[PDB]
């Protein structure tokens, strides 16, 4: 599981693959490694499938709930507190990109729990394969639609380049304004 | 009997709220709380070999939050230290800190259930709530011994109360930190005192200086 | 419950008094060779089997503890004594010895409902018989001869009329079968009386059998 | 996992010395070359520990805050019962070999099980071996403070040399009639 | 240890080795393993000297308050199956002994909490031993004089075959009344 | 009204004040302090001619031994908790209790139960009797208060011991154990006396050496 | 009404905890005053029986000081609550306790007691206090149903009103900086006076009885 | 509760009177056998309203009828069943009908004693085995009987029960007395096992004893 | 959680007497701790105890028998019967079995003639006419055995049997490494117990 999202000038854009995989065979032609935690916010979580619906199932409707009985918009570092000290008490990572108050944010949190706010990330198999494209290419302020090549380019490389990563990918670009996905990138 | 327990009248109507209302309102310490523009004052009357330095109804519970109180005083501050574990709870599981509603969901419930259960007496204090929200907007709450978020441009508590509503309005037809604390300070000569506002640093939540309280009660 | 009176007495605990009162008659006797246990078996109503009821009992194997009031707190208050005086042997063979055994009654009966009953619990432990009459009240206390039931309100001067500490258990049945056959309508048979005995040196509880009564009379 | 290898005790009729240097090793190497290891419960006693660091300031917090409340006063003896009832507490553990000392006079040593003992002078630690039995050798009641003290300083100088981990300079402390007393010197 | 028991016509009947050792070293050869509950039933120890004493006094409790509590003699097989359901929650195994049918029953119950009924049980570590004799020696139901020398017999060569047993030998007939008691040192004559 | 959970308007708690109207029906009982000694007699009543009287004393470690007065199984629960606690001190610190201490921690149990409304009040007042070194005598009353005595008596026709204790220095004769006892034995005038101090720890002479000391009032 | 600590009045009053005045009212004096040299808490305990020792202040630190007045038992309680406290926060932050944060934990734990229709509120008024060069003598007094106050010396107790025309003279009062109690001693017209100062070396002490001559001796 | 001034407790003096007012039962005893018999009235149209008032089987051996509330009746039953169960299972043997007395008196004292309950409604009356019957009040005393009515009126059926009282009988003889003593519910217990007496079968007796008093 | 210390307590009684001598010296795996330890407790009346297991579990064990006697003694006014301390101990012993006591224990009595309770650390007790326990006991037994046993071959004057006593551990020390030189002897003739410091 390669997946890789990356800020651009004013929205954070991420992308991912689609491929589940039981080990040896594939297990699934596709899958939903770009869930959406809110409009103005989308976690791809990389790691055991398992643990990565439950969290993000208990992660949705923390904040959506909490939305809720609130004015504020969720803005994006609760999601990273709730989520973090969730693994903390405790296998799946997961990177995750809203747009708020403040800056695109976009966090990446290790299955440890440790969490980071990252210019561009990636984890998985595929992290290696993708950090070695995505470093390579990145500039501060992209045009976002440099983001929208960009972000699949690196995804490209880290599904050709991994036995356990491949399938088609799937991209969005998280505006605070509004969500702008669409389910096959390729 | 229905008046010796929080329970309902034959008429329907709550007893024991209004009485421990009575307790607020026979307190005898009026303050007023006024919002100003981008700004936000809350004033009270400081009241032998006691200590004027000792006393206040204002109280901070964050840096940007600060809750004025007026009622039986113990469960005043008992209702502050259960204001401030609520903004570090808050803060502690998402990492924000609260908006001065949000702090009113915990002060107004914490205080409401109070209200059901008959055991526990219901609340005897009140008082504003005064913040910088996520919002640039300044937010000014009340709460009531029964469960009220309430929501206000301008406030009054203690013995004066409504009375002082349309005196206020004076002021609300006149309603920067010198225009609007003037407000404030005139609100108490209009029915030492202590002043209290959030745009010291506009942010922070701080008691007005003690040698800047004379200038504008003489200007 | 425990709402002390403004006379400073406690309310319940002396309400609770009277509940002995109901009680049918028992006579126990510590003596200089024994414990007699006498009791009203009189209590009969004529279709219950015949002395299938005993007011009498047996906490351990060297006790025995004839009881007042409610027959059911009673059957409590030995149920839970027969538990503990016997959990005190645990793997030490000792039985209780009868004062601690009492102590442990009445030191739960001090504190639901004050107990309705009174126990005259009695047995040899120590070398010489015991006889304790534990109150309602938890007030616990060893009479040399003592008596129980409504009965025992003018039958007790009858102890005081004869109890000297010289005698054979068999005198001291005499003795006991006396007082009680006082206080009782029918003349005294094996069906008016429920007597036992624990010897000073058998210390063996035993209830005598009817042939034994019917025989001293 | 900050350890301190050493700790000795001894005691004459006029007071009792007791002293440890200050050194910390951080596992291989030194971290505090200058911990205080010797910790001052009451004015007539207090605790040495030579073990794992942690265990032995927490260890340290307990009988403080055991004795402020006590605070007659605490004697040495409730001082050492308490504690050994604590490590064997604890133990169905912390890694020290705490003694206690001061005042007529007393020590106490604790192993970690909470084995425990009472002696005229007691080693702990390292020292058990590289100064106990010398310290055994020229030990004598009513020794007088040199004689005690520069014995006690034969005891670290044969240490330092022979122990694995030492400092060069010792924290030292004597208790005496008049309270006890922890010289600020170090050599 | 060594354990042994078996029924012919006047009553059931114990049989044991005193012997007690922790290990090679013999802790002692005092010990009495034989241990009485209720007044007609009895019981053997075998395998830990501890868990199995405690069982034993622990069974003494519950069966003496049973027998308080309804005034009367409770049957063997109550008994047994009281080790059975506390055990079951666990030591070592143990057999019983008593009178309630107008036969003697005998149990067995094991530290696995099995409980076991039948004629002629025996255990410990040299239990084979004289657990032959029991059916080449003891096929059918017999006499006093024959069985007392049965059992003093087969613990004698379960005492020589077997170094983990040994010690007095110690047979204990029982009456449908109690029970009766015999102890002996050495006997290879 | 009726419940130690509320005070009275004159600002009283009646349940507690009805403890010493359980007290004054219990024989009196009467202490002495002697420099290093001292000695506790009470009174054991016979409710028959063939009754043996209870006894007022008991004797909770080597040096402490006391004299309740009051309820029996409120006294013989104190009895068994005190006695707990000096054992699980001893337990614990190798070392005899603190006296002070312990009556330190048995008032603090009265007050638990004169505190919390569910409880009764203890209809009971110990008088300990004792030293860790030096001789003491403490009394507490069916609540948290507790004092250190010189000379007490308690309980029914106290008031006579009380009014004689003037007459004599708790001390005016200490120095012997038998002007001590004789003191004891006018001051309070079968019949208990017991003895604490010095070498000799907690005692009872209610041998028939006893009974010969008793013609000693009369001799 | 006036039978509940919880329910209020139709006034809102609370009566039950309105009674706890009463109670303190009656119960021992026990002045706290204080110097511009220090801080001198006192009793006039007014309780043959014991005479010579009947403490009533006593001590959380060997600096901070409390005495109280009201039921005995009490009051004793929140002084082991206050131990307690002292030394969790000890265990906890490796220093002493401010004497601030103590008295606002105090506050709270007497206002719990108020609010449960069960529990029965403590009946004792607690001085609390502290003085170092570099922290300043402060005297907080807790009222139960709390509302604690700083203050410049505050009498409580039985008498305390008349003595207020004595500590009213706090100009004469801070005047003293060891003779504040010869003042005292010709003022009032058992007794527990003691020590933070700078001589005091600012850790609590009770005053010494040869330096109590003085103040007697001098008139 | 609470005892009054005399110390006879309410709750209890109270509770027995649903008893007192409630459907009669007997039992008839002897050595191997014993006639449980109670009354039930129920409406006519509905044979199904009252297969609940049918004597109660607490285990194989042993048998149950009782007077008072149905509702309190059924928890009581149910606490005897799991509990002649759970001494079934301790002792692998049936529970003696002494024992099963001894707690289900246990019980409903525990109940008249201890705080937070509401003291029973209801009078039981127990056969087992040789056999031997036991009665329980409300109050948690219990007692054995050769013979006893519980129910609204139990002292007519009892006190003339006595007038005609007779101790051992025949199988069926022996109900004779019951009807005599008491639509009817009967059972007999016999041979350790409790049993649902034929409807038909009394029908013969049933002319009888309506035309003896006749005729 | 356990360490071997060889606190070699032996018991034995007499035929008006019972007699508990044990070796004082304490030691880690190879080097000696205090040279003089008390591995012998008083029971407060008639009776003494002793043990060799690890020191934390000696002194703890002995600590909480000593508060069971004293509390059965205070509430039943009855010095305890030797019985019901050795049979407590099995009590106390086995409610522990899970996690054992290292202390091998010894138990010397009166009953009014030494009465007797030797055992194993998870309270399997046993009387005997004598005891040993602690690393030293498997070498005495043999000497023990002989000198009052004759079983394949006038056994307790007082001064003839604390002479077997010493000459036994004297001889112990000898070819033991963890028996220590010094020796306390209790001996509890029916007066009262007698203390020794021979060694
Ligand atoms: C990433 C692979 S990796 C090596 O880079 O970390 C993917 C992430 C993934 C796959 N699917 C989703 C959906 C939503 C979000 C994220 C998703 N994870 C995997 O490839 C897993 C390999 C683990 C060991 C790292 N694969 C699985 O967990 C298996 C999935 C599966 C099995 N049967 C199926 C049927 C239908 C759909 C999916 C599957 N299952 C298991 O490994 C079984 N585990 C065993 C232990 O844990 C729980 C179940």
């Amino acid at each position: 599981t390669t997946i890789c999202g990356l800020v651009c000038q004013n929205a954070v854009i991420l992308g991912a693959d689609t491929r589940a995989t039981e080990g040896p065979i594939v297990a699934d032609k596709n899958c939903s490694k770009l869930h959406y935690i809110s409009k103005n916010i989308w976690c791809a979580g990389a790691g055991v499938a398992g643990d990565l619906e439950h969290t993000t199932l208990w992660l949705q409707h923390n904040v959506e709930l909490h939305r809720l009985n609130t004015n504020t918009q969720p803005r994006v570092s609760m999601c990273v507190s709730r989520l973090t000290q969730e693994l903390f008490k405790y296998v799946c990572a997961i990177v995750l990109g809203g747009v708020d108050v403040n800056g695109p944010q976009l966090y990446g949190i290790h299955p440890h729990g440790s969490s980071c706010l990252l210019p561009f990330t990636a984890l998985g198999s595929g992290s290696l394969n993708a950090m070695a494209v995505l470093e390579a290419k990145y500039r501060d302020n992209m045009t976002i639609e440099e983001g929208k090549n960009l972000v699949c380019e690196a995804i490209c490389a880290g599904i050709f380049n991994d036995l356990g990563s491949g399938g088609n990918v799937d991209i969005c670009v998280i505006t605070k304004d509004s969500y702008q996905h669409i389910r096959p990138y390729k | 009997y229905d008046r010796h327990l929080t329970i309902f009248s034959p008429d329907g109507n709550l007893y024991q709220i209004e009485y421990a209302i009575k307790a607020v309102k026979n307190t005898n310490i009026t303050s007023v709380g006024v919002k100003g523009e981008n700004c936000a004052v809350i004033i009270s009357q400081k009241k032998k070999l006691l200590d004027y330095n000792n006393i206040t109804n204002i109280y901070n519970i964050t840096d940007e939050i600060g809750c004025s109180m007026v009622g039986m005083p113990g469960d005043c501050l008992s209702m502050v230290y259960k204001a401030r574990s609520e903004a570090s709870e808050f803060l502690y599981s998402n990492g924000y800190n609260v908006n001065a509603e949000t702090l009113c969901r915990n002060i107004c419930d914490k205080i409401q259930v109070y209200t059901q259960h008959a055991y526990m007496r219901l609340h005897a204090c009140s008082g504003m709530i005064i913040g910088i929200d996520e919002n640039n907007k300044p937010e000014l709450f009340k709460f009531d011994p029964s469960g009220f978020c309430a929501g206000y441009r301008a406030c009054v508590i203690g013995n004066k109360e409504q009375e002082s509503i349309s005196v206020l309005e004076r002021l609300l037809e006149k309603r920067d930190i010198r225009n609007t604390t003037i407000l404030a300070i005139e609100a108490l000569q209009t029915i030492e005192i202590e002043v209290a506002i959030v745009s010291t640093k506009n942010r922070n939540f701080t008691q007005i200086s003690e040698k800047e309280i004379d200038n504008y009660l003489t200007y | 419950v425990n709402t002390f009176s403004p006379e400073g007495r406690l309310f319940q605990v002396e309400y609770a008094l009277g509940a002995i009162k109901l009680g049918s008659t028992a006579v126990g006797i510590c003596v200089n060779d024994g414990v007699i246990l006498a009791s009203e078996r009189r209590i009969s109503s004529t279709l219950i089997e015949k002395d299938s009821v005993e007011k009498l009992l047996s906490i351990d194997d060297h006790i025995g503890c004839a009881m007042s009031g409610l027959m059911a707190d009673a059957r409590t208050l030995i149920d839970y004594a027969r538990v503990e005086c016997n959990h005190y042997k645990f793997i030490y063979n000792e039985n209780i010895n009868i004062k601690s055994c009492v102590e442990l009654i009445s030191e739960l009966a001090l504190d639901s409902r004050p107990f309705g009953v009174a126990l005259l619990i009695g047995g040899v432990d120590k070398n010489g018989p015991c006889l304790w009459y534990t109150e309602p009240s938890g007030t616990n206390t060893r009479f040399s001869a003592a008596s129980i039931g409504s009965a025992q309100e003018g039958a007790e001067l009858l102890l005081q009329e004869n109890y000297k500490k010289d005698m054979t258990f068999e005198q001291a049945e005499i003795l006991a079968l006396t007082v009680l056959r006082q206080v009782m309508e029918d003349k005294l048979s094996t069906s008016n009386v429920e007597i036992c005995a624990i010897k000073k040196s058998d210390q063996t509880f035993y209830k005598y059998n009817t042939d034994d009564i019917s025989r001293i009379i | 996992v900050v350890t301190g290898t050493s700790v000795i005790a001894i005691k004459y009729k006029h007071g009792i010395m007791i002293a440890a240097d200050r050194k910390a090793s951080y596992g291989s190497y030194a971290k505090f070359q200058n911990v205080e290891r010797i910790f001052k419960i009451n004015n007539k006693t207090v605790m040495g520990f030579s073990g794992e660091l942690a265990d032995a300031q927490y260890l340290h917090e307990l009988l403080t805050r055991k004795n402020i409340n006590n605070l007659d006063m605490y004697t040495p003896q409730h001082y050492h019962s308490y504690v050994s009832r604590v490590f064997y507490v604890r133990k169905n553990p912390l890694f020290n070999n705490i003694i206690i000392a001061g005042i007529d006079l007393y020590i106490g040593f604790v192993d970690m099980h909470g084995t425990n003992f009472c002696d005229d002078y007691i080693t702990t630690g390292y020292a058990r071996y590289f100064a106990l039995t010398l310290l055994r050798d020229h030990y004598k009641d009513n020794m007088t403070e040199e004689e005690a003290r520069i014995l006690i300083n034969e005891c670290l100088r044969i240490l330092y040399f022979r122990d694995a981990t030492s400092s060069n300079f010792i924290q030292i402390v004597k208790v005496t009639s008049k309270g006890v007393e922890y010289e600020e010197p170090y050599i | 240890t060594t354990t042994l028991a078996f029924k012919f016509k006047d009553g059931i009947i114990v049989a044991v080795d005193s012997r007690a050792s922790m290990g090679s070293f013999i802790s002692s050869q005092n010990v009495e393993k034989i241990i009485e509950i209720n007044k007609n039933i009895l019981g053997t120890m075998a395998g830990g000297a501890a868990d199995c004493l405690y069982w034993e006094k622990y069974l003494g409790k519950i069966i003496k308050i049973y027998e308080l509590r309804n005034n009367e003699k409770i049957s063997v097989r109550a008994a047994s199956t009281i080790l059975s359901n506390i055990l079951y929650q666990y030591c070592c195994g143990i057999i019983l002994s008593g009178y309630d049918h107008t036969g003697f029953n005998m149990f067995y119950v094991d530290d696995s909490g099995k409980k076991v009924e039948g004629n002629l049980f025996s255990c410990g570590s040299g239990s084979t031993y004289a657990y032959s004799i029991l059916d080449s020696a003891y096929d059918y139901n017999l006499n006093l004089d024959q069985a007392v020398e049965l059992a003093r017999n087969a613990i004698y060569h379960a005492t020589f075959r077997d170094g983990g047993s040994g010690g007095k030998v110690r047979v204990f007939h029982i009456h449908k009344n109690g029970y009766d008691k015999i102890i002996e040192g050495e006997d290879v004559f | 009204d009726t419940d130690n959970i509320i005070y009275s308007p004159e600002g009283r708690l009646y349940q507690v004040e009805y403890a010493s109207e359980a007290i004054k029906q219990g024989t009196c009982a009467v202490a002495i302090k002697s420099k290093d000694y001292v000695v506790v007699s009470g009174l054991k009543k016979c409710i028959s001619k063939l009754s043996f009287p209870q006894e007022k004393i008991f004797k909770i470690d080597d040096y402490i031994g006391i004299s309740m007065s009051g309820i029996t199984s409120d006294a013989k629960v104190l009895t068994k908790f005190m006695q707990n606690e000096c054992l699980s001190h001893k337990f614990l610190y190798n070392e005899n209790i603190n006296i002070e201490s312990l009556v330190r921690s048995v008032a603090d149990k009265y007050q638990k139960n004169t505190q919390k409304s569910s409880k009764r009040a203890f209809g009971v007042g110990l008088m300990i009797a004792a030293y860790h070194n030096e001789p003491c005598i403490f009394e507490t009353r069916p609540n948290g208060s507790y004092f250190e005595y010189d000379a007490l008596s308690f309980g029914a026709r106290s008031h006579a011991s009380k009014t004689y204790l003037e007459k004599n220095l708790h001390l005016f004769e200490e120095c012997s154990l038998e002007e001590l006892i004789l003191h004891c034995l006018k001051a309070l005038k079968n019949t208990a006396l017991a003895v604490v101090g010095k070498n000799h720890p907690w005692q009872e002479i209610s041998s028939l050496q006893l009974e010969e000391y008793l013609s000693k009032v009369k001799m | 009404y006036d039978l509940s600590v919880s329910t209020f009045s139709p006034d809102g009053r609370l009566y039950q905890v309105e009674y706890i005045y009463k109670s303190i009212n009656n119960n021992n004096t026990a002045l706290c005053l204080e110097c511009k040299d220090g801080i001198i808490c006192c009793c006039i305990n007014s309780n043959m029986i014991k005479k010579n020792s009947y403490n009533r202040i006593y001590h959380v630190n060997n600096n901070i000081i409390i005495t109280y007045s009201g039921f005995d038992g009490d009051a004793r309680n929140i002084i082991d609550r206050a131990r307690s406290e002292a030394n969790t926060y000890y265990y906890n932050f490796h220093t002493n306790i401010p004497l601030h944060i103590l008295v606002n934990r105090i506050s709270l734990y007497i206002h719990a007691y108020t609010l449960y229709w069960h529990m029965r509120p403590f009946a004792a008024s607690i001085i609390i206090s502290s003085f170092n060069e570099k922290d300043k003598g402060d005297i907080y007094c807790i009222e139960p149903n709390g509302a604690c106050y700083k203050y410049s010396g505050i009498v409580i107790g039985k008498n305390k009103e008349m003595f207020k025309t004595e500590i009213e003279k706090k100009d004469y009062k801070d005047i003293n900086v060891r003779d504040a109690i010869e003042d005292i001693y010709k003022f009032i017209l058992l007794v527990n006076f003691s020590w933070i100062c700078k001589e005091s070396s600012y850790e609590f002490q009770n005053i010494h009885e040869e330096i109590l001559t003085p103040a007697l001796n001098k008139a | 509760t609470v005892f009054s001034p005399d110390g006879h407790l309410l709750q209890v003096e109270h509770a027995l009177e649903a008893v007192k007012k409630g459907g009669c039962a007997v039992a008839i005893k002897s050595s191997n056998f014993a006639v449980l018999a109670v009354e039930k009235k129920n409406i006519p149209k509905l044979q199904n309203p009252k297969t609940t008032e049918k004597l109660i089987k607490l285990d194989e051996h042993n048998c149950l009828a009782f007077a008072g509330l149905n509702a309190d009746a059924r928890v009581l039953v149910n606490k005897t069943r799991l509990e002649c169960q759970r001494y079934y299972l301790n002792m692998d043997e049936p529970a003696p009908v002494d024992y099963i007395a001894k707690y289900v008196a246990k019980v409903q004292q525990k109940f008249t004693h201890r705080g937070g309950v509401r003291p029973f409604g209801i009078a039981t009356l127990i056969a087992g085995f040789e056999i031997c019957i036991y009665q329980t009040e409300p109050s948690g005393i219990y007692a054995a009987w050769k013979a006893q009515a519980i129910g609204k009126n139990a002292k007519i059926v009892q006190e003339f029960l006595e007038k005609n009282y007779q101790e051992n009988m025949e199988q069926k003889d022996c109900i004779f007395l019951a009807l005599k003593a008491i639509n009817v519910e009967v059972a007999l217990l016999t041979e350790k096992d409790l049993t649902f007496i034929e409807e038909q079968e009394i029908n013969s007796m049933v002319e009888l004893i309506d035309q003896e008093r006749t005729k | 959680p356990y360490i071997d210390n060889g606190g070699t307590v032996i018991g034995l009684t007499g035929k008006d007497y019972v007699i508990l001598a044990a070796d004082t010296r304490l030691s880690l795996s190879y080097s000696i701790y205090t040279r003089f330890c008390p591995k012998i407790s008083k029971l407060t009346d008639k009776c003494i105890i002793g043990s060799s297991g690890m020191q934390s579990d000696i002194k703890t064990l002995h600590s909480l028998l000593q508060k069971k006697i004293q509390l059965f003694v205070l509430e039943h006014s009855h010095y305890p019967d030797i019985h019901v301390i050795a049979r407590l101990l099995c009590v106390i012993l086995y409610s522990r079995r899970f996690f054992p006591y290292y202390a091998f224990n010894i138990l010397a009595g009166v009953d009014e003639k030494g009465v007797l309770y030797n055992y194993d650390s998870v309270g399997s007790y046993c009387e005997a006419t004598h005891s040993c326990v602690g690393s030293g006991s498997q070498l005495i037994l043999p000497i023990l055995d002989n000198r009052v046993e004759q079983k394949n071959q006038t056994n307790f004057n007082l001064g003839d049997d604390i002479n077997f006593v010493k000459d036994a551990i004297t001889s112990a020390t000898e070819r033991d490494i963890y028996t220590g030189d010094k020796t306390l002897i209790y001996v509890i003739d029916k007066m009262g117990i007698n203390v020794n410091t021979l060694d």
